[PDB]
């Protein structure tokens, strides 16, 4: 949920 | 940074090994969904509700709709001139015995779909199958990927959840194993392939001219990449659409759809  | 294309010619004249980084904004010319940031939603959610561990443990049915229907979205749409112009670019310079690498975070094969051969997927494929049991990648490219999910990942706010059973999600097909498969895409939260990672970092350590396009270089992806170039001493050209170039110590920036400057660049 937001983060790669 | 330099707007002159023929001094980019220059360069690329000369160039034995072109790395190109390619980024969201060369799918987004093909009228790729890619739903994220602002408006880029599947009913109620963006990617980074969806491409997440936790919701593929908690709701994978609901994961593999979404991941469906952008398998199926693909059936319409086509490489834009700006993929054409870098497989073109790797199959000429390729009779030169000069290499093109193609260093792209999207998943949806545009790239392989125009012709390039030498991609690195940083972020996996849309029609790649990894079996959460026995660790097996496989190509899948069938429509549907399993009976089950005909006709769902309608996209539409107010569509229900299918709400599959696991045992009729896409299940591996290698003998004896039978697990569920996931998308062989990088989720939020995850680590990339760390043998990728290796190959980008060999091709960095030896290209001769960087190309950025569809991105920015000063966020990921690009900024885990081009910084090493540019310490070498290499041109870093970048090719996207802000009209601010985000950055100085990059030599080039050429403002506009990639489908409009690429063709010219890499003639
Ligand atoms: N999301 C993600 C996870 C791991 C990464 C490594 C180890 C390097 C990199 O460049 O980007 C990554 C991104
Ligand atoms: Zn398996």
């Amino acid at each position: 949920h937001f983060s790669k | 940074p330099s707007s002159s294309m023929a001094d980019f010619r220059k360069f690329f004249a000369k160039a034995k090994h072109i790395v190109i980084i390619s980024g969201a904004g060369v799918s987004a010319e093909s009228g790729v969904p890619t739903f994220r940031g602002a408006g880029g939603y599947w009913r109620k959610w963006q990617a980074q509700d969806l491409a997440t561990p936790l919701a593929f443990a908690h709701n994978p049915s609901r994961v593999w709709e979404f991941y469906h229907y952008r398998r199926e979205v693909m059936g319409s749409k086509e490489p834009n001139a700006g993929h054409r112009a870098i497989a073109e670019c790797e199959t000429r310079l390729g009779k030169q015995g000069r290499r093109v690498v193609v260093i792209t975070q999207n998943i949806d094969e545009l790239h392989r779909k125009a012709g390039t051969k030498n991609l690195l997927e940083i972020h996996g494929s849309l029609f790649k199958t990894r079996c959460t049991s026995c660790g097996v990648v496989a190509e899948n490219y069938k429509s549907p990927i399993c009976p089950a999910l005909s006709g769902k990942g309608a996209p539409e706010p107010g569509t229900q959840d299918a709400s599959i059973p696991v045992e009729k999600l896409p299940r591996c097909e290698e003998a004896g194993c039978g697990g569920l498969l996931r998308p062989h895409v990088v989720w939020f939260g995850e680590n990339l392939d760390p043998a990728i990672l290796e190959e980008v970092d060999r091709e960095l350590a030896h290209c001769d001219l960087c190309l950025v396009v569809g991105t920015s270089s000063v966020v990921y992806p690009a900024a885990m990449f081009a910084p090493q170039v540019a310490a070498r001493g290499v041109p870093v050209a970048e090719f996207n659409t802000e009209t601010t170039p985000a950055t100085n110590r990059f030599r080039f920036h050429f403002q506009g759809p990639c489908g409009t400057t690429l063709p010219e660049a890499l003639a």
